[PDB]
């Protein structure tokens, strides 16, 4: 859009747009000086009279600080002169030069005076307690006495000649140390009196300048053509009517009759992201721990809101409601599985009974009595082929839930093209996408359910393989080795032709009917639709195989929680030494080793990976349809 | 907002614009009356002293 | 009536300028008059002096 702001209403429109320069650089420097002194120890008139009290106080604070550090230096110049008298009357009590020097130059002054006077000196040093040092020279002779002083005064040594007494200058110097220390105690008291009205006022003086400089930096970006600024810049289309309703009401409510000219997926995430998390993170024990450490942050969200959060805990507390749902769904799905710290729950009645009379150590099967009511069955726990059944179940679970997520997020594209009122986009992208996706992987997801529906043992029919059914649906059409339903060989040809007819149709409908409605770059539409067709037909295969990470990370979580239990607390269970101190400290130490490993790996450094994988399943597999 | 409301805002704005311009122009011509008299007074006094 | 009103306001500020200028020209003229009417004011006082010489 393009605004036109007159000069009468210019600051008001700029401060309105802010809510919807060397001067304030200098004043920013002065507020920085006031911020350094404390650490060291609006209308135009309402800014113009507060910049006055910034400057009028910066001046007195600078002169009072510069009359304080230069007075502290004069104090130390007398405290260094008292010590070189105290440490050189002591040397006589145990042609000589006495003075002060920095400690880093004592050795180089010793070497220069030893190279000047060839020998001929007795050089001492006594540390004054920047760090400094005293020195005594004993220049034995003459004619170099004014030349030793050109060594001392060159590298900033301050000679202290006394020539009267070591007890009469000390009184006249202590009569100045305290007399100047009282001036320190006066001016520093005045300093701390001045800083009281400033330390509680700097967040106003600073925050005025930080936004006033920000106003003028933006006002430099405008045009200034014909005694009126032209503001050209970007605004989203949702906020156009908000600008045209807020700028119109504001210029009229203040008078000044010269009007301006104004020319020109996280809502399905809220359930699916914790649920796609929970499919990978399936356990009632780890899920209850994560729900509990989330509910600790939800119930304490008032004490943690008014608190400084570092980045990791700001990440953890900003999402205190993503983790509550990620625990609440993990309890549900780990009650669907029998996985409570990788153990089973014998809640309901089993659908499998074991034989009563069997030899010890032999391999036995179970006879099917019924079906387990809610969730997976608990007679698959200590089972040799239980992992094959869990592989089949979780693979087909991942296929069906990825199919459901993709065909749910693909309808939002139709709702978008319907809200845009573009039937060309509907018939060019949604329908050839719908009857391409549903004719292949909708058929796969239907075939999984239909194989689950049939018995295949009471019927005495071979159970078909569904991998080499979809392999043979594209390679050898019409040839069905294991028949899955009546009329399969002729319906799969119809579905194959319905899928293959939408590869030219999705690629050729929209550019050839945008070209027909111009009777616009045809090269920018045809190449884009070829890329869209290749990308979509690739991704329909590439995402239904990428949703199998819901089975991958679930298998990884279940097997790691099993082989951690089996290494830690399956060793602690023994019917020998019942009640012994060693046999109970064994259980204590192995429970501690189990619990810290579960919390450190299987919650924090495993559920974070499950969280990020349910995140990329939204960012790519759902937010591309 | 709507055509009645933007025009109501217009009427108010030009009312202030026009009024202010009237006051500003008034003060310049009011100082003009005055400056004519003070200057005339001085010029006339100097000459009357030469004449006298 | 949005872009019909903007046109009225751009005009009004121009008019505001002009109203002010009309007064600004008037002020400059009133100063020139001060010198001229002061020059006319002196050849009426020179005859008021000559009057009282002839009377004398």
């Amino acid at each position: 859009v393009q605004l036109y702001i007159p000069l009468e209403v210019i600051r008001e429109v700029t401060f309105l747009l802010g809510k919807m320069l060397r001067r304030f650089d200098e004043v920013e420097r002065m507020v920085g000086f006031l911020n350094e002194v404390v650490e060291k120890h609006l209308s135009l008139e309402n800014v113009n009279d507060m910049v006055k009290e910034i400057t009028d106080c910066e001046s007195r604070a600078r002169q009072l600080d510069e009359s304080l550090d230069s007075l502290r230096s004069k104090l130390n110049d007398l405290l260094e002169q008292r010590q070189v008298i105290f440490e050189c009357s002591k040397f006589i009590e145990v042609y000589m030069i006495t003075g002060s020097i920095r400690r880093t130059k004592v050795d180089i002054l010793n070497r220069i005076l030893w190279r000047l006077l060839r020998g001929n000196l007795i050089f001492q040093n006594f540390p004054i307690e920047v760090e400094k040092d005293c020195f005594i020279i004993f220049t034995h002779g003459e004619t170099l006495l004014k030349k030793v002083k050109r060594v001392i005064d060159s590298l900033n040594g301050k000679i202290v000649s006394l020539n009267t007494r070591s007890s009469e200058l000390v009184d006249t110097l202590n009569r100045q140390i305290d007399d100047l220390q009282r001036i320190l105690d006066t001016t520093e008291q005045t300093l701390h009196t001045e800083l009281l009205v400033i330390h509680d006022q700097l967040p106003v003086w600073s925050a005025m300048t930080k936004r006033e400089k920000y106003v003028y930096t933006t006002l430099n970006k405008f045009q200034q053509e014909s005694q009126g600024l032209i503001a050209e810049g970007w605004v989203p289309s949702t906020e156009l009517i908000h600008l045209q309703d807020s700028l119109k009401d504001y210029i009229e409510t203040l008078g000044s009759e010269y009007s301006t000219v104004f020319n020109v997926a996280g809502l399905a995430t809220v359930v699916t992201f914790p649920f796609m998390f929970a499919i990978m993170f399936g356990d009632m024990g780890h899920g209850f721990i994560l729900f509990l450490m989330a509910l600790f942050l939800v119930l304490n969200e008032r004490k943690f809101g008014a608190m400084h959060r570092d980045e990791i805990f700001d990440m953890a507390f900003t999402g205190r409601y993503v983790l509550l749902l990620m625990g609440a769904f993990s309890v549900y799905t780990g009650l669907l599985y029998n996985d409570i710290f990788s153990k089973s729950m014998t809640i309901f009645k089993s659908g499998w009974q074991w034989p009563s009379t069997f030899r010890k150590g032999e391999s036995i099967e179970a006879k099917k009595t019924g079906v387990y009511p809610f969730g997976l069955d608990f007679a698959w726990h200590g089972t040799d082929n239980g992992l094959l059944f869990s592989n089949s179940y979780k693979m087909k679970l991942s296929i069906l839930m990825g199919y459901a997520h993709m065909t749910y997020s693909f309808m939002f594209s139709y709702i978008n093209y319907r809200a845009k009122n573009s039937k060309v986009d509907i018939i060019g992208n949604f329908i050839p996408g719908l009857v391409f996706m549903q004719s292949i992987f909708g058929y796969l997801s239907w075939a999984i359910v239909y194989k689950w529906s049939k018995d295949w043992i009471k019927d005495d029919k071979p159970a078909p393989g569904l991998l080499n059914m979809l392999i043979n649906m594209f390679l050898a059409p019409g040839t069905i080795d294991d028949q899955l339903y009546s009329g399969q060989a002729k319906l799969q040809v119809v579905l194959l032709l319905a899928a293959l007819v939408c590869v030219p149709w999705l690629l050729l409908y929209k550019p050839l009917t945008l070209r027909r409605l111009n009777k616009f770059n045809f090269g920018d539409v045809m190449i884009h639709q070829v890329i869209h067709t290749i990308e979509f037909c690739l991704n329909c295969i590439s995402h239904t195989a990428s949703y199998l990470r819901l089975w991958a990370l679930s298998l990884a979580h279940a097997q790691l929680s099993s082989v951690l239990w089996d290494m830690t607390i399956s060793n602690a269970f023994s019917s020998k030494n019942s009640g012994s101190p060693l046999a109970v400290m064994k259980v204590v130490f192995l429970f501690a080793m189990w619990f810290v490993l579960t919390v450190c790996i299987l919650v924090f450094m495993e559920g974070t990976s499950a969280m990020l994988h349910a995140l990329r399943l939204h960012w790519v597999e759902a937010m591309s349809k | 907002l709507t055509p009645n409301q933007v025009n109501d805002e217009l009427n108010k704005m030009q009312a202030f614009i026009r009024k202010e311009a009237e006051e500003k122009a008034k003060e310049i011509q009011l100082k003009a009356d005055q400056e004519y008299e003070i200057e005339k007074t001085n010029i006339v006094r100097n000459e009357t002293n030469n004449i006298d | 009536s949005q872009k019909n009103g903007i046109a009225t306001l751009l005009q009004a500020e121009k008019e505001a300028h002009e109203i002010v200028s009309k007064a600004r020209k008037y002020r400059q003229d009133k100063l020139k008059q001060a010198k001229t009417d002061a020059a006319k004011e002196i050849d009426s006082y020179k005859i008021q002096k000559d009057k009282e010489l002839k009377e004398f």
